[PDB]
């Protein structure tokens, strides 16, 4: 169907560029991933310092791509520590300009060999109920 | 409530540096903003949304699409770009009349200002035909995004009237 058509065309346009994770207090880049973060057979994984875990104040940002016009297009971070929430954040962006590439960030305010290893962040894009990519990163800190 | 300011004005008016400033990153490496960047932070107890939606002649059409829920427009002028000022005073008025932006607070950032040729804000405040705007409350603030000079007091005075409605 033409609809179906469309989705796919909204799907393979969309891009994860990069993720990052900052010191808040000084803007500090403490790590950034790149390369194919949305690539099949391959666990996303993040080497992070553990000081991280000290800061009171962390911003993620993340960068991405779409050839293809959105209009109701939202994202749904969730941190988890095994099953528990740790975090989830929500996003409406609503409309993406064609063949536009976009930033989004957002200012997020147990000891370490029990998280290492153990910490996912997902992250999930809708253009209103279609799911348009999926990302997951787990964490080991240092 | 979460307050959403949406920042607009011509390509290279320093928009992106001017948010990235603010927020204590590093503006060296900025390169031309083709789609929108947003930042979601805290700032005196306010929570903002802040909308930095690129300002290439291609892009601008776009720009309507973000205008629901604005409380606050922040426009950004190249103090020293004198040339284009007539353009920016166009695009200006255009948003001004806006249903979806009425009522939003204005805040006017004559951006810059730590170049030589840069337009004062009395210039600059009649090159925009800022006296004829009476929909809109409005401040225009002269700062500079590469130093941070500035940008804390336009910012604040925006957070100050849109709270107060
Ligand atoms: N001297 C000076 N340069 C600035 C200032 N703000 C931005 N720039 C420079 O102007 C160019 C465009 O800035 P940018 O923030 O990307 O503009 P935007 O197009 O409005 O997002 C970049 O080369 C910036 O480093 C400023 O206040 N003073
Ligand atoms: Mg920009």
């Amino acid at each position: 169907s033409a609809k179906d058509e469309r989705a796919r065309e909204i799907l393979r346009g969309f891009k994860l560029n990069w993720m990052n994770l900052r010191d808040a207090e000084t803007g500090k880049i403490l790590w950034q991933g790149t390369e194919d973060l949305s690539v099949p057979g391959v666990e996303h994984e993040a080497r992070v310092p553990k000081k991280i875990l000290k800061c009171k104040a962390v911003s993620r940002e993340l960068n991405f791509s779409s050839t293809e016009q959105m209009e109701k297009f939202r994202l749904e971070q969730k941190v988890y520590f095994k099953g528990q929430c740790l975090e989830e954040w929500f996003f409406e962006f609503g409309f993406v300009i064609p063949n536009s590439t976009n930033t989004w960030q957002s200012l997020i305010e147990m000891p370490a060999s029990v998280l290492t290893g153990n910490v996912i962040i997902e992250t999930k894009f809708f253009d209103d109920d279609l799911l348009v990519s999926t990302s997951r990163v787990r964490l080991f800190y240092v | 409530r979460e307050l959403r300011l949406l920042m607009l004005g011509l390509d290279n008016a320093g928009k992106t540096t001017i948010l990235k400033k603010f927020n204590g990153e590093d503006v060296d490496t900025i390169s031309p903003t083709l789609g929108f960047n947003i930042k979601t932070l805290e700032h005196r107890g306010f929570k903002l949304n802040i909308w930095d939606v690129g300002g290439q002649k291609s892009l601008r059409s776009y720009w309507r699409n973000y205008f629901e829920s604005t409380d606050g427009l922040i426009w950004v002028v190249d103090s020293a770009d004198r040339q284009r000022m007539q353009d920016c005073q166009r695009e200006l008025q255009s948003l001004l009349v806006e249903e979806r932006l009425a009522g939003a607070t204005l805040l006017i950032f004559a951006n810059k200002q730590d170049l030589p040729g840069a337009l004062s804000c009395n210039a600059i405040q009649e090159a925009l035909e800022l006296d004829s705007i009476r929909s809109h409350h409005w401040r225009i603030q002269g700062c500079s995004a590469v130093t941070g000079e500035d940008l804390l007091p336009g910012i604040d005075w925006l957070l100050d009237d849109i709270s107060s409605r």
